[PDB]
DNA sequence: TCTAAGAACTCTGATGTCAGTAGATTACACT
DNA sequence: GTGTAATCTACTGACATCAGAGTTCTTAGA
């Protein structure tokens, strides 16, 4: 979708004395859950997609404030990129002091009417001024019917649902706790896209997922050509990028005011400064200085024109895992550049994995760069696990190395291990396995980072203090294995260390 | 192995 | 690691004629050892280099005399490459008209080598001479020559016009004495350190691999 | 009796990129 | 001339990325 535009989640409330304090057993309290919920969900999305909209209005309160000037609808928060002095405020309601202070703010919880709600909610929407990607909305309420007694106000709600739903607007409830009353097919089978009393759809949204993400951003599209004539349009995408942490900005003191910093470069024998044409490049080889031009010394690298050369074919054993230089990239065509190209791009890619062989190839990124030679292995999309996107079809781009980079190891003898010892490490290694998923792990690093970045943002009483996959469950090791460190001590150990 | 001028 | 290297070649009479099909063995060799000084000008090794451009029409050498260690012009002592000595190599070299022996050009170049390898601290030498085996040589000193190389760990290659997969007589019976002597250096393999001068080309074209150590 | 040289890694700053947006420039055009 | 288009080219947010610079460790080491 439009890349520009951006996701958006208005959250609203049910603020009447229904569940303000049902607090039926001593455990939890439903509006201490919901605010809980929006409170982790948007510290989520302050590191997550810190571009992104939320938005935080409460109806059927006493007080008013709208756009609209309504009746018991209260904005707490407009739609507004995420922030601290935000989370701040939802904080501020988090307890039972706190819950003393939401209702004699606002108000216990008066009359209310969600066809009017929702109007409310719609008009926010309407307010932003930049593009918007998704739309979201959602409930946080559990009278499972709205309203039975005026039934003409529940026909404006259904009508005026529709609308929403009409106007480029999704909205979700998550059914939060009822005694008995926990169903959807009560005035809610029409509204939102069995049944319990609490909501699975709330759980994960305290799962508190703290990355990043970009969107389908090509990294550069380039035109794969065949030979000189036959060319065809490939977006190099990317699919693995080693998040660095945010790169820190320099603040004063004073007044933690952006900085402005203003490198330069000037003469030492006088007080003058050299412009950008009055300096050259240099190196020492030989006991003899050498000058270039600075426009030469990235002159000094073109080579070939943009984009990618194809020139053979390559059977797959070659191309040897042994020898990984970056991060691959993938490639899948894009239409808009060379049209119909996209069917020579699907005649490779079905043509070569049926013959199981390699595609190798010149890669020129941009221009003023260098080339490397790399691979187009085809990819075939997996799906079965619940028919969505696994891995996407296309080709891959194993770089393949240079000879300059190859590292001469200092050879050393081999010394071959007896079958004995190796038949027990067969037992060894079966022990420990476990399955490996993609995403298994997170950076200690930049999980932790991002963690004292709250932890100072909110003047928490203490940092959260990640305890993080990486650091291996010792205690697991030792156990599961048995001691059979000692075994391959008497197999294949002498005393010394 | 090369030697001397190649090395 | 450390290495010293002492380029020989000849500035003889022969090498100014051949067929007109194929650049001079003089031009050949002299391309090479051009674009052999570059490989090691570029890459920082510490690799030092000294020049023995031999069969000279005059005699500049430490061990000039007479008949003994005659027509040798040391171009530079063993020390570090650099640029002006390329140029000089590029602009110096004259056509000759004599002829004069290797081996003598071999023992003062090894003359050199013992008066300095031992004067600074290496760890191993090579000895290379390009020629084209037109010289009137005798075979006194080549078993102590070997002797002493292998004393003072130098290695030896020769580099010669012809292919080993017409040439003189003198070429033949000299190329012959060559795989004696390379033999009586290492052995059998010794017919691998035996060096055309189109391979030459061919397999030194290439800048110097950045070899890096981990 | 110890002092540099490379190593290595991370970090920072520019260069170049892509999608989007929208402006101003330039073509087209009037019987 | 006057006025309305069509559309190229700009800038920015944003994201990768080479290089460049700050930093700790082995050997060779007075």
């Amino acid at each position: 979708y439009k890349y520009s535009g951006r996701d958006s989640l208005i959250f609203l409330v049910d603020a009447s004395k229904a569940m303000f304090e049902s607090q039926s057993e001593d455990e939890l309290t439903p509006f201490d859950m919901s605010i809980q919920c929006i409170q982790s969900v948007y510290i989520s999305k302050i590191i997550s997609s810190d571009r992104d909209l939320l938005a935080v209005v409460f109806y059927g309160t006493e007080k008013d404030k709208n756009s609209v000037n309504f009746k018991n609808i209260y904005v707490l928060q407009e739609l507004d990129n995420p922030g601290a002095k935000r989370i701040l405020e939802l904080d501020q309601f988090k307890g039972q002091q706190g819950q003393k202070r939401f209702q004699d703010m606002m108000g216990h919880g008066s009359d209310y009417s969600l066809s009017e709600v929702l109007w409310v909610c719609a008009n926010l929407f309407s307010d932003v001024q930049f593009k918007m990607s998704h739309k979201r909305i959602m409930l946080f309420t559990n009278e499972d019917n709205p309203h039975g007694n005026d039934s003409a106000k529940a026909s404006r709600a259904r009508t005026k649902a529709g609308d929403l739903r009409d106007t480029g607007i999704f909205l979700d409830l998550m059914h939060l706790k009822k005694p008995g009353g926990f169903d959807i097919s009560l005035f809610y089978r029409d509204i939102i896209s069995v049944h319990f009393e609490e909501s699975s759809k709330l759980e994960d949204l305290l799962r508190k997922v703290r990355a990043k993400e970009t969107r389908k951003r090509a990294l550069s599209r380039l035109k794969l050509k065949l030979n000189k004539d036959i060319v065809i349009s490939v977006g190099i995408y990317n699919l693995v990028q080693k998040a660095l942490k945010p790169p820190p900005i320099k603040l004063y003191r004073e007044t933690n005011e952006p900085v402005k910093t203003k490198t330069r470069t000037f003469n030492t024998s006088t007080g003058g400064l050299l412009l950008p044409s009055d300096t050259k490049r240099s190196q020492i080889y030989g006991s003899r200085q050498i000058i270039l031009e600075k426009e030469e010394t990235e002159e000094l690298k073109r080579f070939d024109d943009p984009g990618l050369m194809l020139m053979g074919f390559k059977p797959l054993v070659l191309l040897k895992k042994h020898h990984y230089l970056r991060p691959s990239l993938f490639v899948y065509p894009e239409e808009s550049l060379v049209i119909g190209s996209s069917t020579l791009f699907s005649a490779l890619l079905i043509k070569c994995l049926e013959k199981e062989v390699a595609a190798l190839c010149r890669y020129t990124p941009r221009r003023n760069i260098p080339p490397y030679f790399v691979a187009l292995v085809p990819q075939e999309e997996e799906l079965d696990d619940q028919k969505i996107q696994v891995t996407p079809p296309g080709f891959q781009l194993v770089f393949l190395p240079f000879a300059d980079d190859k590292r001469k190891m200092p050879f050393t003898e081999k010394i071959m291990a007896t079958p004995e010892q190796v038949g027990k490490m067969k037992a060894i290694v079966e022990k420990l396995r476990f399955t490996y998923r993609s995403d298994s792990f997170e950076n200690p690093v930049l999980q932790q980072h991002f963690r004292n970045l709250e932890a100072l943002a909110l003047d928490l009483m203490e940092p959260e203090q990640a305890v993080d996959l990486t650091l291996p469950k010792v205690e697991a090791m030792n156990k599961r294995l048995g001691s059979l460190v000692d075994e391959f001590k008497e197999l294949v150990y002498p005393p010394d260390y | 192995k090369p030697r001397g001028l190649f090395s | 690691n450390k290495a010293a290297v002492v380029l020989c070649m000849d500035v003889g009479f022969t090498m100014s004629n051949s067929i007109p099909g194929i650049e001079s063995p003089f031009e050949q060799a002299k391309k090479v050892i051009t674009m052999f000084v570059q490989r090691q000008v570029f890459a920082e090794n510490k690799d030092e280099i000294a020049l023995v451009l031999f069969g000279t029409d005059g005699t500049d050498n430490p061990l000039s005399g007479g008949d003994q260690y005659q027509n040798i012009t040391v171009h530079r002592h063993l020390m570090l490459p650099d640029f002006d000595l390329l140029e000089d190599i590029e602009s110096k070299i004259q056509p000759g008209s004599q002829q004069a022996d290797f081996l003598d050009a071999l023992i003062v170049s090894m003359d050199v080598i013992q008066h300095e390898t031992i004067g600074k601290k290496f760890e191993k030498r090579h000895i290379e001479i390009f020629t084209d085996l037109s010289s009137r040589f005798s075979k006194s000193q080549l078993d102590i020559i070997i002797h002493s190389l292998k004393k003072c760990d130098i290695s030896l290659q020769f580099f010669l016009p012809f292919s080993l997969g017409g040439i003189t007589e003198q070429q033949k019976e000299g190329l012959e004495i060559v795989k004696m002597v390379m033999i009586s250096l290492e052995g059998e393999d010794g017919l691998d350190e035996i060096y055309s001068f189109s391979e030459s080309l061919r397999k030194l074209c290439v800048f110097k691999k950045i070899e890096r150590h981990s």
